[PDB]
């Protein structure tokens, strides 16, 4: 029991993304959906491999958000490049203004941070109520829900290209370089290795944010 | 020559 050709806007037979087990999604066909339990579960057979039996928050859309449907907050897929590209979930942190040069924000759920375009993003079906409470690291899961609730104060450290400052990695603080400036993102350059990170410019791993935040009166 | 992510906030 429990069948449904449709639910809202998912119909089964529509093309859909999904969520494998190594986190990375792919485009299948939404091929059942059936309620079990306290909600509903949905039936995706793959393009390339497989099937899987999924909950709301492990599907997304085949389509690209319209202009101006997302917000601060909302569940996506979005485009991850290295080198490849894999799609990986997370929560958009910013939408597009000018100095932004009009792309997303998007906070990953591994924690990785890097702007997309609205045509790198895909919205998550079914999301949870408070959008974080499926992110896997409590840590990113915490920052998220603080970052979200706190939204549109966001504290930043103002820094220029060629600034020394150290940030911190791993649990280790590195002697770095400001290589780049865009948006809330700062390009930096960890000297010892020579390799770079985009990072929030409000995020504490940037000594003069700790700093900031840390004290106190 | 990117590095691994080391998230949004230190390692606790
Ligand atoms: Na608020």
């Amino acid at each position: 029991g429990g069948e449904l050709s449709k639910d809202g806007d998912l119909i089964v037979s529509m093309r859909i993304l999904g969520k494998k087990r190594t986190k990375t999604w792919h485009k299948g066909t939404l091929i059942a959906i059936q309620t079990v339990g306290p909600g509903k579960k949905y039936k995706v057979k793959f393009d390339n491999k497989g099937k899987s039996l999924l909950s709301g928050n492990h599907i997304a859309y085949d389509y690209h958000p319209p202009a101006d449907k997302l917000y601060v907050g909302s569940r996506v897929v979005a485009k991850y490049k290295d080198g490849q590209v894999w799609l990986y979930a997370g929560i958009v942190a910013e939408t597009p203004n000018v100095k932004n040069k009009l792309r997303f924000l998007i906070f990953f759920d591994d924690g990785y941070a890097s702007y997309v375009t609205q045509s790198e993003l895909y919205p998550i079906c079914r999301p949870l109520k408070k959008t974080w409470e499926d992110i896997e690291d409590i840590s990113c899961r915490d920052f998220i829900e603080e970052y979200v609730t706190a939204y549109p104060n966001r504290p930043m450290v103002l820094l220029k290209s060629g600034q020394l400052i150290k940030t911190e990695w791993e649990g280790t603080w590195w002697k770095s370089r400001v290589e780049e400036v865009d948006g809330s993102l700062v390009r930096i350059l960890f000297l010892d290795d020579k390799r770079c990170e985009w990072i929030y410019r409000g995020s504490t791993r940037l000594e003069p944010m700790f700093s900031m935040k840390t004290s106190s009166a | 020559a990117r590095k691994s992510t080391g998230g949004k906030a230190p390692r606790k």
